[PDB]
């Protein structure tokens, strides 16, 4: 997010953080309960990789954070590499996320729902703040 | 769901 | 990157006047925001655009793609929730 | 590849292609041996997609082809997402590739070996040959 | 895409005159090819860049990445086997 | 490896 503020500790529930091994964050993810995660196709996301809720401060050690494990992903089929197109994997959870004050649920909406040109809306995450 | 404990602050 | 969570308001465009910019890039279940002074960018992927819906924050979009230099005057590209949700809906039963 | 000519049938015996379940091409490999293949970590590829080899023509049902399955999608956990540096997974394979006459393995050099500017390669695929 | 195999011959540069084109982006596990009348495109990807090494055809590279557009002047950018072959090396005994 | 039985054709 270049330009953007610092949010309020555990204002966003439902954003987690994707990261290898090796504790590198690579990408973002959004619970939509507490055995599902949905983050992008194109992240590639292995069962080797661990979610990460409750956390602020990615660099931080005395944080409540809780790492999750990947049961198994799923690419939407429709998802179009070459395009880009579909691009919505799920994350199926090894291990239940436990729901908190900082660890919930975001709402999907209808395929009904509308959502129109010029509504402002909120985007989250740890990606890089100057390019 | 959507609606946070901590709300957050725009 | 930055260590604590970011987070930005931004408007969103129809998919026409996002046409103006990516042409024909744009596909009928991505949906573009930003070009507002705010940009998405690497390790951005993957996370939410939430619209609040009746008092709820909703999954209204997957940051997905979109400038190389995270240009705050491009629009982000998204993934299209709504036109998606049908087959989450769907793997979730499966599963 | 924009600009390459058709290959000669079985010629690169160790390319493969990977497709979704859908059965579209996304991504190539490269056999390294009847067992592991090697293609890009930004592929993104799961164990839902399959493996396919002794392949030509993608859109011919005449072709003896081999539809191999993937065990388990090793990602080198040096893999700079926001990069692409590292950009190389191994993929497992399930079902041992059966080599033949159009399906073999490529040589790897020694983190030794040199290959120095101005040097004539080849390249080989199923890309877009058009944008 | 293109329903049956192609191939194209192209050189290898340094990374230096490659930096000429990507800049910084060119990390020291990336080797560049093409800029020759032919490129590499969607589709591509984790595929192979050989040469001709004493007689046998060896894995120089990986289709990973370039040109938006597949433009046959810029380079486009591979996978750097020599610096990743010891992982590899290493996760076939592992497994 | 690398040596095919099918020589490619350049």
């Amino acid at each position: 997010i270049v330009n953007g503020e610092e949010a309020v500790p555990g204002s966003w529930p439902w954003q987690v953080s994707l990261q290898d091994k090796t504790g590198f964050h690579f990408c973002g993810g959004s619970l939509i309960n507490e055995n599902w995660v949905v983050t992008a196709a194109h992240c590639g996301v292995t069962t080797s990789d661990v979610v990460v809720a409750g956390e602020f401060d990615q660099g931080s050690s005395s944080e409540k954070i809780q790492k999750l494990k990947i049961a198994k992903v799923f690419k939407n089929s429709k998802y179009n590499s070459l395009t880009i197109n579909n691009d919505i994997t799920l994350l199926k959870l090894s291990t239940a996320a436990s729901f908190s004050q900082t660890v919930s649920a975001v709402c999907l909406p209808s395929a009904s729902d509308d959502f129109a040109a010029g509504t402002t809306c909120v985007t989250t995450g740890w990606g890089l703040t100057r390019y | 769901c959507g609606v946070p404990a901590i709300q957050p602050v725009l | 990157t930055p260590d604590r969570l970011q987070q930005a308001s931004l408007p969103l465009l129809s998919n026409t006047n996002c046409k103006k910019y990516w042409g024909t890039k744009i596909k009928d279940a991505m949906i573009c925001a930003g070009a507002s002074g705010v940009s998405s960018c690497m390790g951005d992927s993957g996370g939410p655009l939430v619209c609040k819906k009746n008092g709820a924050w909703t999954l209204v979009g997957i940051v997905s793609w979109g400038s190389s230099t995270c240009s705050t005057s491009t629009p982000g590209v998204y993934a299209r929730v709504t036109a998606l949700v049908n087959w989450v809906q769907q793997t979730l039963a499966a599963n």
